[PDB]
């Protein structure tokens, strides 16, 4: 029943049909050394390293692309296998320049490790050693093309994940220049992920370039921000401080890739940080002081201002722990007007009812999908990792991908349907050769973009797309259980705040201008001092305030996403705990620690001191927020759909368009990425 | 010689001498260390490292260094199975966070499928 | 003062949870229809005690269980709270 | 060849000069801040840009097994001189 | 060393001063490293 | 293969193999492993009850004299329930051979205090008690030697880190030397030197 | 499951040996505080001794109690000799702060100590 017998030097093992010699050899533990094969891409054979003497054959053959007949025996430790490895490793180091000091992959080479453990020692090839002059690929990626071993890995990565098709082989013989022919500065998404693909020191990071060499820096587990998916991030930290980051692998979500913004956000993280507790002064000015007088001022104002006149706009990148501490304090005083930053409707049970406010499908599970439509968004410029997943699906198996709302640069030949909610009404009616594909398909999926949800058509379009989900789920026999419906987001703390049951959108403070408010990561002009009485008392907490910090009354130096062992939530409910890497500069304390110290200084108390006690209260707010790296789906789609008929709202005819439309509006529109200068360098490289 | 023995738990934390501040305050984490993504080799897998969480590292005000009041900051304990890891962590007293092991998912790729006729899996370059 | 928020915690395999599943698949509409000022949150993770909680009156989380209860007794305890 | 910041002391060839609010200036009291008075970037314009009639040429460093290892650099950039990452001295082509 | 005195390098001091410890003119240590994280400088305009 | 690679003798290998098979056959009550490496030095791996009987056999019997006693250490291996490894090392005055009696033990149950037949084992056992905590019942005097008196922690374990928890300094407040929690002046950096790519194919353990 | 304990059968012999060890520490204290020319009242030293005994009263496993008895006997021997100096005996005490309390807000001022 679909097994193949091979002997790995006598040790028998079973092989699935169609696979390679190399996957079975890696199944028994033997890592055959490789240079061109990599599991996120297709199989080239151009590096020739994986030769292995397979018995009863005078010719020694490759192992990355060999079909596996029944009954092999694979001699890895023979004579001429070692002789072929010696020969190939001697061939690679001929036209490779003496740059191992000035390389940037000293600790992380591949020629160095494999030429120690497999190669010869006395070199040959006395004269010669041609050199290829470098190019200018992009100001984010430093490029030396003499060290290129022409292995054709970045080319396959481009043409099979990026879809950009700008890198190519030019020439013959020895002379194969790999790159772009036309002096074009190659700028696209995931171009930061090519420095991890290139196995030799030929494509390195430009802003990192010459600060450390990776044996000094220690590697630490953490969770991503700025995308609702969370590729698992390993920080290489140095000198009580940083050096760089890399992506490590979760199997399901965000496999071996990472965002360009994520990769190049740490510069703005270390650029303009809020450091001290800052209080206004009798001239009208802003200075800094000790924690005593500042927290006493905030505590006295909190005692002498009560009612519903106390607000908290919690946007940006904050914790679940900080939100639970804030909710404990604010319910402990009298009442609340917590709000988030972005707007999400609550008519058809959007706050509660676990289905209708997260991505209910599995991010790995969209590869098993059949037909997906896509109501207005731009996933190349809104969390590009999910777009890489969609292109992985569309490349390997078969999809039918539709886009409704804006002609944008999705590089994988989408079918566009138009820009009108009345077209969604037609699909609901619905006369198409494609709505037939929806209601007669096997596994249907509708992806909601949240950029079309921050308009004034949230409840009606949400109810209409939920009625589409009800329609196709009750039809087509699908499956059970499995779902058409999922939505996306952009900001992780918004999803965590919806999970903690908050009030999304600042409309409660548009209704109620307060006496007091806490701006926890207020990015821009969510509210003003004009829309509120002139004795505002904002307490703006965070790091590198650019807007809001000139709107300052009481500034608290809130921590960052690398500076605390907090818990974040992705878009599909999987709670993932962050870890401490670098302590915050300045004083710059911890967020929930600031909240409990504020409750201590005020004439009250809160029943927690430790992060274990904070985890206990987070458990008693939600039980799935302690089961870290654990996922479990949602249900009650028909209940959410029949509750989506309470306020039957009209639908506009105006063309819906996302704000995230191009390169610069992907780069700039976050706080920490807005801080940095290397993002400004690549933005002016786009415009110039 | 066939003496008292009773089937119970272990309490070595009253013997190993590290103070109770570091016992109850600091938290352990058990994980297989991920593959350092720039290389692609998983000999750095197959081990279960036990680490402690990071803490404050200020500036040394004369040379520009990262001093710390953390003796336990540079511990690592490479193990072979999750069971003995959890058993040792519960034996020596402090708390621990278990992250689960994630293998690379087996795939289905072929060069002939990269040379398709009417399937969209096409190399488009070579 | 009066009730502010109601918390429901359920799972996929428990008979009391099965009864509260039949409650939440039959009789959700009358509560929110009669009371739109109560964001009654519903939670599903994998396996948890089927708990019915109520947060109101200056920070009071009042606590009952819906372990191995019939759905009419569940609605009885729900009206007992509200 | 040094700047003088408004703090009033010698600056270095790294942008590390002090602020007025510092105590490390006053721990420099009584003992001079010794610095190399022969900087690095200024000794690049002093070196003449050599012009070699070949195309893909060599750099060793003035001595067999005394210096930095061999590196062969290209001159395909028509207006930009080839720059050894080790040496720091330039090259041109003359057809 | 007057048989072959010199060397052909243009950086050698003309002094080789003796051990200058216990003086007003001797070494002090300091970290040759720039700003850590560039602390936030607020906008100095006044409101209200 | 012959120049600059050390040749060996299979004759000594066969001699130690036959001798270890003989000892394994004639003391069956406690023998678990008799392993011989490539360069012919014997290892005998023993349950922690036959310490006194096996050492009384191995001191005598005129086929294995082995009067000379050497090292004792209990190599701290986690991922086990029996953590510590008591390693007796024995040298024969009459036969010129080295046997390593590795008996296994856990954290809290004593092995049976080999000082009764080995007068060299006294400060060895006191050293192992001081650095580890392997208790030795039926022993004359167990004290702390090679550590400070007021210091505790059993520092040669793996749970004890590199730097100590305490650090002395003199102070003129109470006019004496006091201990404080450790305030390092530098990090003791940690180089991730465990490179991949399987430098020895013969010692591959079977993965799961 | 075969486990060979040190001395114990139940906790009765544990109680017996630990009360005899405390009697030995009681008649150990005044001779040492007179011999080392120390600077601490006898009441304070005896109260810190019984406080150190009352720290580890939460252990019911008898092997652990046996090993505690053996450690206390070792240090009672090494202090009833003149082998340990003034430094180690003062090191048992804490007269040099070490001021750190367990308040939340106190650890919130001097931060990053949760
Ligand atoms: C200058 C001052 C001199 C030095 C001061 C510090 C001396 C340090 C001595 C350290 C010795 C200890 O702390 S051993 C403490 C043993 N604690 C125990 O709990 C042992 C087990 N026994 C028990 O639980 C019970 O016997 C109780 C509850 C302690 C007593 O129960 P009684 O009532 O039935
Ligand atoms: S640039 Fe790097 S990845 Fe691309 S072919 Fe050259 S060596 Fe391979
Ligand atoms: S990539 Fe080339 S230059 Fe860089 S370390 Fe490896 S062998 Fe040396
Ligand atoms: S790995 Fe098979 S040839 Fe490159
Ligand atoms: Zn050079």
């Amino acid at each position: 029943s679909n097994l193949i017998e091979v002997f790995v030097d006598g040790q028998s093992v079973m092989v699935e049909p169609g696979t390679t010699v190399l996957q079975a050899c890696e199944k028994v533990g033997m890592q055959i050394p490789r240079f061109c094969y990599h599991e996120r891409l297709s199989v080239a054979g151009n590096c020739r390293m994986c030769l292995v003497e397979i018995e009863k054959a005078p010719k020694v053959v490759a192992a990355c692309a060999m079909p596996v007949m029944k009954g092999w025996n694979i001699l890895t430790n023979s004579e001429k296998t070692k002789k072929a490895r010696e020969g190939v490793m001697e061939f690679l180091l001929a036209n490779h320049p003496l740059d191992c000091p000035i390389c940037d992959q000293g600790g992380e080479c591949d020629l160095q490790d494999q030429s120690m453990m497999f190669g010869s020692d006395r070199s040959r090839f006395l004269e010669g050693k041609r050199a290829v002059e470098d190019k200018n690929i992009g100001p984010l990626v430093k490029t030396i093309m003499t060290r290129c071993i022409q292995c054709t890995r970045c080319i396959r990565f481009a043409s099979e994940i990026a879809g950009v098709d700008d890198l190519g082989t030019t020439g013959r013989g020895n002379d194969m220049q790999v790159g772009t022919y036309i002096e074009k500065m190659f700028m696209s998404e995931l171009s930061g992920n090519i420095i991890d693909i290139c196995p030799v020191g030929a494509l390195t990071s430009k802003p990192y370039a010459f600060t450390a060499r990776p044996w000094e820096t220690r590697k630490t587990e953490s969770i991503d921000v700025m995308d609702a998916v969370g590729s698992n991030i390993v920080v290489s930290t140095r000198t009580g401080e940083v050096m760089r980051i890399l992506p490590r692998m979760h199997e399901d979500i965000n496999e071996e890739w990472i965002s360009d913004k994520t990769r190049f956000a740490y510069d703005g993280l270390k650029r303009q940080r809020l450091t001290e507790p800052m209080v206004r002064n009798e001239k009208g000015l802003l200075t800094h002081t000790t924690w005593e007088d500042a927290l006493s001022r905030v505590a006295g104002m909190l005692q002498s201002c009560q009612g519903n006149d106390v607000a908290a706009i919690a946007g940006g990148l904050v914790d679940a722990e900080a939100l639970i501490a804030l909710k404990d304090l604010l319910n402990r005083v009298d009442s609340d007007t917590l709000c988030t930053e972005e707007v999400f409707p609550t008519a058809g049970a959007g706050t509660d009812l676990r289905s209708n406010y997260l991505l209910n499908t599995t991010i790995a599970g969209v590869e098993e999908a059949d037909v997906v439509l896509l109501v207005g968004t731009n996933p190349r410029f809104e969390a590009p990792l999910f777009n890489a997943r969609i292109r992985k699906s569309w490349l390997h198996n078969d999809l039918k991908v539709a886009l409704i709302g804006s002609p944008v640069d999705l590089t994988y030949r989408y079918d566009h349907l138009g820009d009108s909610p009345k077209i969604l009404q037609d699909i609901a009616s619905g006369s198409h050769p494609f709505s037939q594909v929806l209601q007669e398909a096997k596994k249907p999926m509708v992806v909601l973009g949240s950029s079309a949800l921050q308009r004034n058509d949230g409840a009606a379009i949400l109810a209409a797309v939920s009625n589409i989900a009800q329609k196709i789920r009750t039809s087509s026999g699908v499956t059970g259980d499995w779902k058409v419906m999922n939505i996306l987001h952009r900001i992780a703390s918004q999803v965590a705040a919806l999970d903690l049951g908050y009030k999304p959108g600042v409309e409660a403070i548009r209704k109620n201008p307060p006496k007091m408010l806490f701006l926890l990561g207020a990015d821009g002009g969510c509210v003003t001092r004009q829309d509120l009485p002139k004795d505002c008392f904002i307490v703006y907490q965070g790091h590198h305030g650019d807007v809001g910090a000139p709107i300052a009354d009481v500034i608290l130096p809130g921590a960052a996403y690398t500076e605390k062992s907090a818990t974040y939530v992705n878009t599909e409910g999987r709670a993932q705990q962050t870890k401490v890497a670098v302590m915050p500069p300045g004083l710059a304390r911890e967020d929930w620690k600031i909240i409990r110290a504020l409750s201590e200084i005020a004439g009250m108390t809160l029943p927690y001191d430790t992060l274990d006690q904070v985890r206990n209260r987070l458990e008693e707010v939600s039980p799935n927020l302690v089961r870290y790296d654990d996922v479990e789906g949602a249900n009650y789609f028909q209940q959410a759909s029949e509750l989506s008929k309470l306020v039957n709202q009209q639908l506009l005819a105006d063309p819906l368009v996302p704000p995230q439309l191009t390169i610069k509006d992907f780069y700039m529109t976050d706080s920490i990425s807005r801080a940095s200068q290397t993002m400004a360098k690549c933005v002016k490289a786009v415009t110039e | 010689t066939q003496l008292i023995t009773v089937d119970e738990k272990l309490d070595i934390t009253t013997l190993t001498g590290v103070p109770e501040e570091h016992i109850k305050t600091r938290k352990a984490r058990i994980f297989v260390p991920a593959r350092n993504n720039m290389q692609s080799g998983v000999n750095n897998t197959k081990k279960w490292k036990m680490e402690f969480d990071t803490r404050e590292r200020w500036e040394n005000p004369l040379m520009g260094w990262a001093s710390t009041a953390d003796p336990l900051s540079n511990l690592v304990l490479t193990f072979s199975t999750k069971e003995d890891a959890i058993a040792f962590a519960e034996k020596n007293g402090w708390s621990y966070d278990v992250e689960e092991r994630k293998v690379p998912k087996p795939k289905s790729k072929s060069y002939g499928a990269n040379f398709s006729w009417n399937k969209r899996t096409r190399v488009s370059t070579k | 003062l009066g009730l502010r928020e109601i918390r429901i915690h359920l799972c996929q395999r428990s008979p009391g949870s099965q009864g509260v599943r039949d409650f939440i698949e039959k009789r959700y509409v009358e509560l929110k229809k009669a009371n739109p000022d109560l964001p009654i949150l519903i939670r599903e993770c994998s396996d948890v005690q089927p708990k019915l909680w109520a947060r109101y009156a200056f920070g009071q989380e009042k606590n009952v269980s819906l372990n191995n209860f019939s759905a009419d007794q569940v609605t009885r305890a729900l009206e007992n709270v509200l | 060849g040094v700047r003088t910041s408004p703090t009033g002391e010698k600056v270095t060839h790294t942008g590390q000069v002090y602020d007025d609010e510092d105590y490390r200036r006053v721990r420099f009291v009584g003992r001079q801040k010794e610095v190399n008075e022969n900087f690095a970037i200024d000794l690049i314009a002093e070196q003449p840009v050599s012009q070699v009639g070949s195309r893909v040429i060599s750099c060793d460093g003035g001595g067999g097994a005394l210096g930095h290892p061999r590196v062969y650099i290209n001159l395909d950039k028509e207006t930009k001189t080839g720059t050894c990452g080790y040496c720091g001295l330039q090259f041109r082509q003359q057809h | 060393p007057t048989v072959k005195p010199p060397t052909a390098r243009k950086f050698i001091w003309t002094n080789h001063k003796f051990n200058l410890s216990g003086t007003p003119q001797q070494y002090v240590p300091y970290s040759t490293t720039r700003k850590k994280i560039q602390e936030w400088v607020p906008p100095s305009t006044p409101y209200k | 293969t012959r120049p600059t690679v050390r040749p060996r003798n299979d004759v000594a290998h066969k001699q130690l193999s036959a001798f270890g098979e003989y000892v394994a056959e004639i003391l069956p009550k406690y023998v678990q492993q008799v392993q011989v490496s490539c360069f012919s030095e014997l290892e005998i791996c023993i349950h922690p009850d036959g310490v006194i009987p096996v050492l009384t056999f191995l001191r005598d019997h005129s086929n294995a004299q082995f009067k000379s006693l050497a090292d004792l250490t209990a190599v701290d291996i986690p991922t086990r329930q029996n953590r510590f490894e008591i390693v007796y090392n024995l040298l024969s005055l009459r036969f010129n051979s080295r046997i390593r009696v590795k008996t296994y033990t856990d954290e809290l149950t004593p092995v049976e205090s080999s000082v009764s037949v080995y007068k060299a084992a006294n400060w060895y056992e006191r050293e192992i008690w001081d650095m580890f905590g392997v208790f030795f019942a039926n022993h004359p005097d167990l004290r702390r030697i090679l550590t400070d008196y007021g210091f505790e922690g059993h520092p040669f374990r793996k749970d004890f880190p590199l730097s100590g928890y305490v650090e002395l300094r003199y102070d003129d407040e109470v006019k004496r030397v006091v201990a404080e929690p450790v305030e390092l002046a530098q990090e003791f950096r940690k180089f991730d030197l465990n490179s991949p790519w399987e430098a020895f194919p013969a010692y591959r353990q079977p993965p799961e | 499951t075969s486990v060979k304990p040190i001395f114990s059968r139940d906790m009765n012999e544990a109680k017996r040996r630990v009360r005899e060890l405390y009697r030995a520490w009681y008649r150990e204290v005044p001779n040492t505080v007179h011999l080392f020319q120390l600077d601490i009242s006898v009441k304070q030293g005896r109260d810190k001794v019984r406080e150190m005994f009352k720290k580890n009263a939460h252990v019911t496993d008898p092997r652990v109690v046996d090993l505690l008895v053996i450690k206390g006997k070792m240090e009672l021997e090494e202090t009833i000799n003149v082998w340990k100096q003034r430094t180690h005996v003062m090191r048992f005490f804490h007269e040099t702060e070490a001021p750190r309390p367990k308040d939340f807000l106190s650890k919130f001022y001097v931060g990053h100590d949760p």
